[PDB]
């Protein structure tokens, strides 16, 4: 079930440009502090920090504006739409700028960028300028880092047992499941003093829900080891976060929580207890399989891609998908998998457009094999 | 042929418009 | 908003450091034991440990290391708290005053810095040239250590080696060298610099890193002539000195790794090791090697000693005693005997020191008397298990009870010369004298012919030359054993009245009107031999022999009623060996004198309720020693009876009390009395060594329990107990407990040793069906049932196989009359993480036997249970599940109430429920009786680590969270916005300490209405991981602003040890942030109030404004404050 595909491609917004404006990030607010960070409006998307999103600039006023971040600190504030519409809004994202070239082409205005968060913000106000980009209030919210759960009852004594040797290869039975008891039973040993058992204060360690969701992960799809997936908990939140195919809802509560080991909990009972997806307006769909969601990119089996007039959708990969109709012919053009043709695919009952079809281009791949759908109608039951 | 239709919102392709109009008014609402 | 009032119930027990030296003499020996909070000088004796000195400082004592730098004749202390607060301080005495210096201090810590996952090391130079430190990952902070280095100026130098295990500095080395083992990916290695203090920087070691064993833990320093460092691993031990390197690889040590060490010779020939399971090891190493006078090591064996507790730090003291200190056992004082080897085993205990922690789970439970409660916690854990009962005071157990109507004396009779027993007791009421009769446990009235049967009988025993005394209010009239006839009678030569009455061994002075007559207990007669007139009236007489002699008092201390004065004056004389005027208005009640463990004193006990305690001087005058204490608040009269090999005094009052010395001062305890009005030691053949206690509606006859303010049984399980609950019907306990099995190669487990659980009187196993390599242990989880009376295991119920038992509660459910044992417990594996399914099982212990009522399946892990108003509360996973026992004996789920959080605390005020999790997220819960489903009012979510919960009020609760801290949030209701209602306010912080585990509600001290009432309202107990029990109350606004001030004005006036500033400890700290303490009252500093002297109380007081009894009384005198602060003490 495997075919020889890179999974760098999709991940490097190559259907953009080539000779991309590549800008190094030197960028960061101070932390805990009152902010002022223009808006781009028509932008309906939950950014998680870490996640690149790709966007089109189409009217005058809107790339003047950019133009302007461009010449200045290159961090705007994507906001986070919650079920109202009207900019009834509470939390966003500071997204920074890294990449930007014209491509005129028909020659308007058009700019390609592409920014990644950076950091979370409460917004407290919601100032619209008459320009017709809004600059709104931002308060810096800081992540929250714990300590060991260990170290307050900790007895000084046994403190040299604390330093494990290295994990012994990699992902290999009864290799994993006796390092792990070895793990927990020398981590924990003073969980004798507390009146919890040791497995309870494992529930709430960084790195053994890390392992989890690593399990999890591979589980999915075969995954290469430390396949970029960063040590830090924070990172590796955030990237899970990003890469969970869930509803607006979902995302922002995510968004919310405040803290590495509380955000690593809900991702896991997310993806532990939610399989089934739904069709929005239909009943369910077969799409309920989330056994059979693959990822072919880097960033994971969600990317956010932007089509050829402004919109923005974030796609997400699976092995099979029916329910499905297909209308038109396998266009090229425009497919965010460079090896790959798209076709429109279309719902067989709500007809509501979801999901795009892929056709066989070349040889060592999988023929008629592919599906990518999008947030349009999916929710997750 | 060229057909210029082609819808916006999701970025169908048409040779037509009543198609057209058919799936604007299935992204209204 | 909160007010909430603090103290310690019982200090720290466990101990986490101990060290020896010559810290208060050049010559004498001492052990340093700090506790946690408190630090502990002993000097080791023959026999013993002898304390010294006891103080307690403003941290953590994270580092303590005894040095002595060049040019000083004893060694000093270096003493680092948890916050960084370094510290050097020197033992300074002159004469009798003991006082701690700070010879210097200051704060080491770092602006910005991640704490090293291993913790705070610190070490000293062997030539003392500076102080090494390693707080933060990457950095070693060193001290140099000169004289004109008083505020403890650091340096840091860079560590390229991120993950240090273990540090040390090498000996016999002429410039500085550290020798550390530390962590890289390619495995342990060891290394060595050479800290310069000049370049500020280290440089190249003296010998090159050596690749050691993946799993080495701890370097020991070996001194001269042999040097270098031995390095103990998990498997072998190895020396490494450059040139010279050895190893062995024994097979005594696999089992558990060597934890602690300690040297006990002074060139380094032998050494100390311990282990977790708690054997003693001795590591020999062998210096026959000597090629030209050079002396190097050539062997190192290694043998085994015995079986001790299990010891976090040991001490080698002086003739082969050795300090095996323990922080989750008792402590031990082991014997290295060389020649007696009973069986195998090297060590004998000597002694044996008590330690309570770490607390677990605890239950405050009134076992002996009614309205009185006492804790019994579940200390100890793994062999060092048991069971802990506290309670206050010395406890008076009665053996008969006769009803007297206000009996206004009572006094001892001996009708049997040549007996050693007394017969009768001599009740006296207001006009006459009843001779009670009791030979064995009658209540007989058998009048003596002596003795006048109308007459108010002041004094009636066994005088010298077998006569009885009975100086009555009459006369003075003599009697005698055989013949029982007067055989003198001392009439009023003015036919007047005797007031006071005082006669002693050989003699007798009485008091009539204002003028006193000493009359001789002549061989049968009564002679006077002096005759003295006082200015005032005679308000008591006291005429008590001392040590030595007993046939002639030096001294008759004598009251005036007019005066209020103590004037003691020679017996055969009249003139005044010392005045006193103590006190004042309130007339003298009784006067005594007494010996407390060769140290005299004379105690004056007034009439309102206050006992001026005075040491007095037997060859000539007395001592003033101005204190008094309020022992109650009715007039006091003192009895002694000794009753221990020791004097003691008791007070009878409204409250009694018995007057004993701990070491070398009074110490005043509590009998668990309502009111004692007389007392009367009665050694009688059916009551030996009783103590009748005439209160004032009954007489009564008992024993007293011992002599000690609180009292700890223990009741070893050899097994770790885990939650403890009380069954008053049944009158049992049931303890939840877990035994290590090991996993042998026969498919089945084998217990380690004998075990609470393996011994019960009976013993059942769980048979229900409602669902690994050799050498592995598993933990056997069982119900024990422990009797109220004998603590003796009744019954053992063992669980399932692979299921842990979480949650135990006592009560009875619905309309069944039946109390039930509920136990929540969760199916554990360890292929999965987190459990999917769990039992609900219902016992019941009726006529000796525990069945099994019902049990219930549920899907998770029950983390905690609770009553709910006859429902059961149970907490299943991430869901608040409400249970309805039904008729048929069985559960069904009324209520759900599906959390976004894991429901581990649960606590219940009437309809309320308080829902949190290690995360610190509080979530509170309220139950709709009318709608039946629970409702949400308020939530509070903050990311930190936090330890227990507990509901102080309808509207405040109380918690313990990460770095030992305490909080209390608190709702509003009565705001008008939604948005705040659903916010739990947070009003109150403090830095306890300590790590709270359990949260009781109830109180030590008996509870009465009081009509006043106290001005503390709740009490709710805790009890922390050092083994240390705590006290919270609520206060009043007003009473709260005014010991805030208090407190203010104190931190100026005291002076602590290390010069720690009271504000800075106390101050709410975490790793990320740190605020001051707010809300809570430190109620051991205003307990401390107390103990300062006259001046110092007197600069307290200024403008205190302690008149808040609607005015001011701006000068707010300096006794106003001693009854406020004294009702603070009462309540515990
Ligand atoms: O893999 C996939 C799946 C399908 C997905 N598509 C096709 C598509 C379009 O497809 C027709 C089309 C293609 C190309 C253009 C060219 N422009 C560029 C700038 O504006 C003016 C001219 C316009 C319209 C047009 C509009 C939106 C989409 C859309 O969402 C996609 O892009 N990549
Ligand atoms: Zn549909
Ligand atoms: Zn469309």
């Amino acid at each position: 079930n495997i075919i020889n595909f890179d999974t760098s491609l999709p991940t490097s917004h190559t259907y953009l440009g080539a000779d991309m404006e590549e800008f190094h990030g030197r960028t960061l607010h101070d932390d805990d502090s009152c902010q002022v960070i223009p808006v781009l409006p028509q932008v309906m998307m939950i950014l998680i920090p870490g996640q690149t999103l790709p966007l089109q600039l189409f009217h005058p006023q809107e790339v003047s504006m950019v133009r302007n971040l461009i010449q200045k600190d290159r961090t705007f504030a994507v906001l986070a739409y919650s079920n109202v519409q009207e900019r009834e809004a509470q939390f966003g994202t500071t997204a920074e700028i890294y990449a930007y070239r014209e491509e005129q082409d028909f020659g308007i205005e058009i700019v390609k960028v592409k920014a990644i968060g950076r950091q979370r913000f409460k917004v407290l106000e919601l100032r619209t300028q008459s320009d017709g980009i809004q600059q709104a209030k931002v308060q810096i919210l800081p992540e929250c880092v714990l300590p060991s759960t260990m170290s307050a009852v900790q007895l000084e004594s046994l403190n040299k047992c604390q330093i494990f040797p290295s994990k012994p290869v990699s992902r290999e039975d009864q290799c994993s499941y006796k390092w792990w008891q070895k793990y927990q039973k020398r981590k924990f040993h003073c969980a004798n003093l507390t009146s919890w058992p040791r497995w309870l204060y494992s529930l709430y360690d960084a790195e053994t829900l890390m392992d989890r969701i690593k399990k999890q992960l591979r589980e999915w799809d075969e995954n290469l080891k430390d396949d970029s997936l960063p040590s830090n908990p924070i990172d590796f939140s955030y990237r899970v976060a990003a890469c969970l195919p869930i509803d607006d809802v979902l995302r922002i509560q995510l968004l919310k929580i405040g803290s590495a080991i509380q955000r690593l909990r809900c991702e896991l009972d997310i993806m532990n207890k939610c399989t089934s997806l739904c069709c929005k307006q239909c009943q369910e769909t077969e799409i309920t399989t989330k056994n059979e969601i693959f990822s072919l990119s880097l960033c994971g089996p969600m990317a956010a891609y932007v089509n050829p007039h402004g919109y923005v959708h974030e796609t997400l990969t699976v092995y099979k998908a029916c329910n499905l109709n297909l209308i038109g012919r396998p266009s090229t053009e425009h497919s965010w998998f460079p090896g790959y043709a798209w076709t429109v695919a279309q719902c067989k009952i709500c007809a509501s457009h979801i999901g795009w079809k892929f056709t066989a281009t070349k040889k060592d791949m999988s023929p008629q094999k592919f599906w990518g759908l999008t947030r349009s109608a999916l929710l997750p039951t | 042929g060229e057909r210029p239709f082609q819808c916006n919102q999701c970025g169908a392709s048409f040779t037509q418009k009543g198609n057209l109009l058919r799936h604007i008014k299935l992204h209204s609402g | 908003m909160s007010y909430n009032y603090v103290v310690t119930a019982q200090k720290p027990t466990a101990v986490n450091g101990c060290v020896t030296g010559h810290f208060t003499s050049a010559e004498d020996l001492n052990l340093l034991i700090a506790k946690n909070t408190r630090l502990e000088i002993y000097v080791v004796t023959a026999e013993g440990l002898r304390p010294v000195k006891e103080v307690g400082m403003y941290g953590k004592i994270a580092v303590m290391e005894l040095f002595r730098p060049k040019g000083e004749s004893k060694d000093l202390l270096f003493i680092l708290t948890a916050k960084y607060n370094a510290c050097i301080l020197e033992y300074k005495q002159s004469g009798e005053s003991i006082d701690i210096i700070t010879r210097a201090h200051g704060n080491v810590q770092d602006r910005i810095g991640r704490p090293s996952e291993t913790g705070i090391i610190g070490i000293i130079d062997p030539e003392c040239r500076m102080i090494g430190l390693r707080l933060y990952d990457g950095l070693f902070k060193v001290i140099p250590l000169d004289r004109d280095n008083k505020e403890l100026k650091a340096f840091n130098i860079r560590l390229e080696e991120l993950h240090v295990i273990d540090v040390k500095f090498l000996y016999g080395c002429q410039a500085p060298t550290i020798c550390f083992v530390y962590q890289d990916p390619q495995g342990r290695h060891v290394k060595t610099y050479e800290v310069s203090l000049r370049e500020k920087e280290f440089n190249k070691g003296p010998w090159k890193q050596e690749n050691v064993e993946a799993e080495a833990s701890m370097v020991i320093a070996v001194p001269e002539p042999f040097g270098g460092a031995i390095i103990i691993g998990q498997e072998s031990i190895t020396y490494h000195n450059g040139d010279k390197y050895l190893a062995i690889a024994p097979p005594i040590i696999k089992q558990s790794t060597i934890v602690c060490h300690n040297r006990v010779d002074p060139n380094g020939s032998r050494y100390l090791l311990g282990d977790m399971e708690g054997r003693l090891f001795m590591l020999l190493l062998e210096k026959e090697e000597q090629m030209d006078g050079t002396v190097t090591l050539k062997d190192l064996r290694v043998e085994l000693l015995g079986e001790t507790s299990i010891a976090e730090c040991l001490t080698y003291l002086d003739n082969g005693v050795v300090f095996v200190g323990s922080r989750l056992g008792d402590s031990q004082l082991v014997k290295l005997n060389v020649d007696s080897n009973e069986q195998g085993s090297y060590v004998v205990a000597m002694e044996t020191f008590t330690n309570l922690g770490p607390i677990v789970d605890m239950c405050v439970v009134d076992l002996e008397r009614q309205g009185q409660g006492q804790l019994v916690t579940c200390s100890g854990a793994f062999k060092e298990g048991s069971l802990r009962i506290i309670r206050n005071g010395i406890g008076i157990h009665e053996h008969a009870s006769i009803d007297l109507p206000g009996i206004k004396g009572l006094w001892p009779l001996r009708s049997d010369p040549n007996r050693e027993t007394d017969d009768t007791l001599v009740l006296s009421f207001v006009g006459q004298t009843r001779v009670l009769m009791l030979n064995g446990e009658e209540v007989e009235e058998t009048e003596l012919m002596g003795f006048v049967d109308d007459q108010q009988t002041f004094f009636c025993g066994n005088v010298a030359h077998q006569q009885l005394i009975q100086i009555t209010s009459a006369s003075v009239r003599l009697v005698s054993q055989e013949p029982k006839a007067l055989v003198s009678e001392w009439k009023e030569p003015q036919a007047k009245n005797i007031s006071v009455a005082s006669c002693n061994s050989s003699q007798v002075v009485v008091a009539v009107g204002r003028a006193l007559y000493y009359l001789q207990i002549h061989p049968q007669e009564l002679r006077q031999i002096s005759h003295t007139e006082m200015e005032h009236e005679v308000a008591c007489l006291d005429i008590t022999p001392l040590g030595d002699s007993n046939g002639l008092s030096p001294l008759c201390a004598i009251g005036l009623w007019t005066d209020i004065s103590a004037r003691i004056l020679k017996l055969p004389s009249f003139e005044l060996l010392h005045k006193e005027m103590l006190g004042g208005e309130i007339i003298p009640r009784s006067i005594l004198m007494t010996t407390f463990e060769s140290s005299h004193y004379l105690l004056c006990a007034l009439g309102d309720g206050a006992l001026f305690y005075f040491g007095l001087n037997i060859e000539t005058g007395l001592l003033s020693d101005r204190k008094k204490v309020t022992l109650g608040t009715q007039p006091t009269v003192l009895r002694t009876f000794r009753s221990l090999s020791t004097t003691n005094v008791f007070a009878c009052s409204d409250r009694p009390t018995v007057i004993y010395s701990s070491n070398h001062k009074l110490v005043f305890s509590n009998v668990n009395l309502k009111e004692v009005n007389y007392m009367c030691p009665l050694n009688s053949d059916g009551y030996p060594d009783s103590l009748a206690l005439a209160n004032n509606s009954t007489l009564t006859i008992g024993t007293i329990d011992e002599i000690q303010k609180l009292h700890i049984r223990t009741v070893p399980l050899y097994e770790s107990p885990r939650k403890i609950c009380y069954q008053e019907v049944s009158q049992c306990f049931g303890v939840l407990s877990s035994r290590i099995e090991v996993q042998d190669t026969s498919g089945g487990t084998t217990a380690l040793r004998p075990s609470a659980s393996t011994q019960a009187l009976s013993s059942s196993v769980s048979s229900s069906k409602l669902f690994t390599s050799f050498g592995e242990e598993v933990e056997v989880h069982n119900l024990l049932i422990i009797d109220q009376h004998t603590f003796e295991v009744l019954h053992a119920h063992q669980f399932l196989q692979n299921e842990y038992a979480l949650s135990l509660v006592s009560c009875k459910l619905g309309k069944d009359p039946n109390t039930y044992f509920i136990v929540g417990t969760a199916m554990v594996y360890p292929e999965e993480a987190e459990p999917k399914q769990g039992r609900i099982v219902v016992f019941q212990y009726s006529d000796g036997k525990l069945q099994t009522v019902a049990e219930k399946e549920v899907k998770g892990a029950v983390y905690s249970m609770v009553e709910f108003n006859g429902k059961l509360l149970a907490s299943i996973n991430s869901t608040v599940r409400l249970y309805e026992w039904t008729t048929e004996k069985e559960l069904r789920t009324e209520c759900n109430h599906y959390n976004n959080i894991m429901a581990l605390y649960l606590k219940t005020k009437g309809d309320f429920i308080l829902v949190g999790d290690l995360m610190r997220s509080v979530l509170l819960l309220a139950y709709k009786p009318m709608e039946g489903n629970f409702e949400e009012i308020a939530r509070d979510f903050n990311p930190n680590w936090m330890s227990a919960v507990e509901i102080l009020d309808d509207d405040n609760f109380l918690g313990a969270e990460n770095a030992f801290n305490l909080f209390v949030c608190q709702k509003d209701s009565a705001a008008t916005t939604d948005e705040e209602r659903q916010h739990l306010q947070e009003v109150g912080l403090f830095h306890l300490g300590e790590f709270v585990n359990v949260f009781c509600h109830g109180s030590l001290v008996m509870q009465n209405l009081g009509e006043t009432s106290t001005p503390t309202q709740g009490s709710v107990l805790f009890g922390t991981v050092n083994g240390m029990i705590g006290l919270v109350t609520s206060l009043s606004e007003s009473w709260y602003n005014l010991l805030l001030d208090m407190q203010n004005r104190l931190n100026k006036v005291i002076k602590s040890v290390g010069k720690i500033e009271h504000s800075f400890w106390r101050s709410f700290h975490t790793e990320r942030k740190t605020e001051p303490a707010t809300g809570f009252i430190d109620g051991d500093l205003i307990e401390s109030f107390l103990d300062i002297s006259r001046p110092k109380m007197q600069e307290v007081v200024a403008n205190l404004q302690y008149d808040d009894g609607s005015g001011m009384k701006r000068e707010a005198t300096a006794d106003d404050l001693i009854k406020v602060v004294e009702e603070l003490t009462r309540i515990h």
